[PDB]
């Protein structure tokens, strides 16, 4: 969605933070430990009510703020009708409340839910993303995105693997399956226990195996993944990348002007670039369109001189009008992008 | 009867005189001769030539007239050939057309607003319409060119077999004319002067061969070669297009050229038969001799970001729209419906696995 | 077989342009005119052109290409014409010439000591021998050895391809016999040309010379006098005609151009400029009057006389140059008897009466 | 003929001078009524022994001497035999001497004549040169010359009939003629009086007739003296002043560069160079070859601007090589001939 504002006050890690999210790209930065990666957890905590750190909805209290609750609105487009959303919550009180208030072109807000149990389900209705995906989608650690450029083509079937569906899931659906065959092999009605086990235990075999409907799921990413991540390569670089994927080689295979190349060889901006075109693709053909990232900084040691270059050849991403923000760590990433957010010591300077 | 039309040449032209000088004379030959070469296995009729035949029009090299007069033979050998010189052309070589015009019906140089009848191979009786630059106040001008205009089409009434409009200008100093103003009643229009292949217009069949090769790169995106019109009586004009092969060109752009750039640059020059030009924004060095070391790298440029991205045209196609999100399971309930005969089953099957973890989860 | 030969017509020249610029080219064309239309009127089989057809060989003006080929068209309207080209070589002309000459019958430039076998109006077989300039370089080394060695090995060619002919066979050359008055240059002894051709067209000359007669050796010249160093030469084109049977024979067609006239004077004076107005205002041609003793200050003749093209000024010892006896004594009484000789039947009888009264009137004197 | 050398001592208008003329035009000038017109007197004298001036030999003696005598010496080529002269006169004697002695190569002189009558007849016989006709020819009055020029053609005749025969002598064969018939008509016999009147009278009226010998003798001027005017226009003129005469017209037809002109017209010096080329040209005619002339300068009163420019465009005589000197009687005239000869009080100086 298109986050147009997120009011937080005593959220883990913040304490009082009001920002407005502008058109092109932003980055937030401040003290380590602080508003930096707590600020998007929120974000994350205002549409459903899980965030990605704690379990429990009460953990995401404040530690410098005790007995006091936590409130953040948040408005936020999506379908060309914008919505707002707040919730607060104490753990004093042992209560948490919700409101997904719709924004009229009146001005005047309605309702559509009133529990954070409605309001979590209205959410999720809306361009049906659940908060498990949610997590894995417009939330890009930039140490995972580069990740994925130069993996192996088993680690890469495995990432599209726990993006579109729980491994949690998968498990229990198998040992349920194996369950119920144990049951009929140990039990007119016999020829109707041997038709449901050869038919249950075949569907079983089909989801099961990796070499088929795994995969062909794998497929769908490398048809379509690559078929978006060519544009994204394409608008950001002006033709010059263009990357597919092939199993004889390491994985995805890059070309340059029409050359494969080492993704190693490329620059850091390229590798960034390139990388984050690939996550986008693939957060989105998982997600549908998307109109916000948040990518934090990796800090990758010997990545250091590049952190300035890197920011440069990023800028790129501009183009593509999306409300992209990174939450960067180093200062020297931090200045090159004309519009910098910094927050100190849980309120924004 | 068949033609063969091919649009200007520029020979003897030098390209990138400014960054590095190459003789295009070697391709430009090596096009002409694929082209002539499609004309004799064709055994086409009729031969047009228009546009700029010469590159330079105030002082062409000795070699650049050898070439244009041995293609001129070479041309004639197939069939007879008309020649529209544009006024931008040297002169000497209006006076010496003339010349042989006279002397010969293989050949003839039309250089007035005034129809001329020849004669093809298999002798039907073409009458041309001509219409190239008036040689030798605006206001006057324009209504100097519709009468010649009127006076082309009553002209071209009276033909005999088949009547072609031979012009050189461009369609709406260089002379803007009216698509309107062209006869309708030509069989064909044969144009020049304009170095991209354009087919202005189907009635009358309107036409501009372009040139052979690619004499810069403003023209990286276009196909080069000549045009095979056939006209007949009974049926309407139809035409194809010879591919001349000529050395094919290719723009790079980077944002900086940097140790990546360099490596990029050198990677594809060295796998690249035809030339080169690097183009980028951002302050780059401090750049080495890339001229140097890389011998077919032919031009080095800045286009500003702004220029860039116009010059780079729109390729939306399959972008910024939405695209079909599709779930992991309701993809296995799509892969195996689709490869099942009795999928129904397995789908009901399926939904009540899921529905029984779903329960067995919250 | 008839043929019509001429020699280099310098057309698009400009006369005098360090006094009075003139454009000759008027009267060029009417000269040129008038010996086409005399070609036709007599109905020649073959047209010669050689030596300097073009003034500017460096930088012909596009109007003298043009009147050029023109006259180049009208000639070959009448019979085929032969043209040797000599010691031209602008915008690849020799380059020209050479690719019409393939594609027609009615024209053919020879630029190459190769002999060539055209055919006349009538179909006779005539075999050109050619001898123009050299192309490429000799280089100093070679021209004193190799430039006269050379020269005699080109004609000893000729001479065997000659000999080779069918019917008639024509030598054509561009350079300067040796022997005339000299107007880098080639020179040519007259025993070195061919004696087996039928004739032996030259040119390069302005003015006209019959070498010798046999074998015929022609310069035709101008058809024009272009400066006045020719004002006493008659400018046209020669008309030979070759049979078999017979030798050659050949007429002379006057061409006509304006008249040259060089006025001489001591010293320009009241009655020295009367003479020059008074002279050049009868005067169809241009007129140079050229003086020794100065006249300063002079008065503006050529912004009054239109049609003086120059003033010069020739030494007394040059004047003479350029324009390259006793004395009976009779008395009175001798004359007398004269006339009583001749007009009257009998002379001698006054005589003696005379003799008598001339005896008395000197006896009764002293 | 070519006069080498003349001596003159007590010659009227003279004292004491030596002459040597030299080969190109020469010019003598002095105080006027002295050296100039007495100089070419003596010249005259030695030869014949008549002069111009006065009848009687005599008084050609110098009036500044008086019981002197007069000698004068004269070398002249003339055949290509050179000859001397010397005759000396005294008034007071009453007696006159001369010697025609020629010049040998070996240097010695050779006797010819001793009586001043014997000298008088040899040099007539050299050139068959009468003194009448001698005073009429190398001495050219420059008044009479350029009166010749535009001269009518009456008058003109007249001037040819003038020169090479004496008038008187016409008159009086006139008058005898006329006697004669008379006689015949006043007085076989008689039949041969018959006879001799009709021949007489006849040839009289052949002789008489201006229609018809005299007539003629004028022709012989035009065919001959033109002839000859033609070829001193043209060595003197470098081919531009033609000279031929009409009767009809009056005076001499003149043509510059084929175009006739009034003689009127043209400058000074043309005047005098063509007026002088067919002065000689008579005299020739008339005279033979002459390898000499005496001018005298006429000083005409609006003439003399033209002195200094007559004589720079008379120069050109030169060239004819002919011993031709001018008796000037003005210094503007004098002086711009580089060979000068003055002659001062009777003596040159």
């Amino acid at each position: 969605m298109r986050p147009e504002r997120l009011t937080v006050r005593n959220f883990l890690g913040l304490k009082n933070v009001d920002i407005e999210f502008q058109s092109g790209i932003t980055v937030v930065e401040g003290p380590n430990g602080a508003g930096k990666s707590s600020l998007f957890e929120a974000i994350s905590f205002a549409l459903f009510g899980n965030g990605i750190r704690y379990p429990n909805s009460y953990d995401y209290v404040n530690r410098n703020a005790v007995d006091g609750t936590a409130r953040l609105v948040f408005q936020f487009e999506r379908g060309g009708k914008r919505y707002e959303i707040i919730r607060e919550i104490n753990a004093l009180q042992r209560k948490h409340n919700a409101k997904l208030s719709e924004i009229l072109e009146n001005g005047k807000k309605a309702a559509i839910a009133a529990k954070p149990t409605s309001v979590k389900q209205e959410v999720e209705k809306i361009l049906g993303i659940e908060h498990r995906t949610f997590i894995r989608t417009v939330f890009l650690p930039q140490g995972e995105i580069d990740k994925l450029l130069i993996s192996p083509p088993s680690e890469i079937t495995e990432i599209i693997s726990d993006v579109f569906q729980s491994k949690e899931t998968l498990e229990k659906l198998e040992k349920l399956l194996k369950e119920k065959m144990k049951k009929l092999e140990n039990e007119k009605k016999l020829k109707e226990m041997s038709d449901e086990y050869n038919n249950l235990d075949l569907l079983r075999k089909y989801l099961f195996d990796k070499s088929n409907f795994s995969r062909y799921f794998t497929g769908r990413v490398l048809e379509a993944v690559l078929k978006r991540t060519k544009a994204y390569l394409d608008i950001l670089t002006n033709g010059r990348f263009d990357i597919d994927f092939d199993d004889e080689k390491g994985g995805f295979i890059i070309k340059d002007w029409g050359i494969e190349r080492p993704a190693r060889g490329l620059s850091g901006g390229e590798r960034a670039l390139i990388s984050i075109s690939l996550a986008m693709s693939l957060a989105e053909v998982a997600s549908g369109r998307l109109d916000a990232f948040f990518i934090d900084e990796g800090f990758s040691s010997l990545d250091t001189e590049n952190k300035e270059k890197i920011a440069s050849v990023l800028k790129e991403l501009e183009r593509l009008n999306k409300v992209i923000v990174f939450i960067t760590h180093d200062r020297e990433f931090s200045e090159a992008f004309d519009r910098k957010l910094r927050i100190t010591g849980g309120v924004v300077v | 009867m068949k033609i063969l039309h091919t649009s200007d040449w520029h020979l003897g032209v030098t390209s990138w005189t400014s960054s590095r000088p190459v003789d295009r004379r070697e391709e430009l030959k090596k096009a002409l001769d694929k082209v002539v070469e499609e004309a004799e296995k064709r055994e086409v009729d009729l031969i047009l030539l228009t546009g700029d035949l010469l590159h330079s029009r105030n002082n062409p090299s000795v070699v650049a007239l050898h070439d244009l007069l041995d293609y001129l033979k070479r041309m004639m050998r197939t069939a007879p050939v008309v020649v529209l010189p544009g006024n931008h052309d040297w002169k000497g070589l209006k006076l010496f057309g003339n010349f042989v015009t006279s002397i010969s019906s293989d050949i003839t140089f039309v250089m007035s607003f005034e129809p001329v009848d020849v004669e093809a191979k298999r002798g039907q009786k073409v009458r041309i319409l001509p219409f190239p630059y008036p040689d030798e106040n605006e206001g006057d001008f324009r209504f100097f060119l519709e009468s010649r205009l009127n006076k082309l089409y009553e002209e071209a009434l009276k033909k005999e077999d088949f009547a072609i409009f031979m012009g050189h200008f461009t369609v709406e100093r260089e002379i803007i004319i009216n698509r309107a103003l062209i006869p309708s009643v030509v069989d064909y229009a044969a144009l020049g002067h304009i170095h991209s292949f354009r087919e202005i217009q189907k009635q009358p069949l309107t036409i501009y061969p372009g040139s052979l090769i690619r004499i810069d790169f403003g023209e990286e995106a276009d196909e080069k070669g000549a045009v095979f019109v056939e006209l007949k009586r009974g049926e309407p004009p139809r035409y194809e297009r010879i591919d001349a092969s000529p050395l094919p060109l290719k723009t790079l752009y980077y944002k900086k050229i940097d140790t990546s750039a360099l490596k990029s640059i050198r990677d594809f020059c060295r796998n690249f038969p035809g030339y080169v030009r690097v183009v980028y924004e951002e302050d780059s060095g401090i750049l080495p001799d890339l001229m140097g070391e890389i011998d077919n790298l032919v031009k080095i440029e800045r286009k500003s970001r702004r220029e860039i991205e116009e010059v780079l045209r729109e390729s939306p196609e399959e972008f910024k729209e939405e695209l079909d999100k599709l779930d992991y399971f309701e993809l296995f309930k799509e892969y195996l419906k689709k490869r099942e005969e009795n999928h129904e089953k397995l789908l009901k099957i399926l939904d009540e696995l899921l529905d029984e973890v779903k329960k067995s989860e919250a």
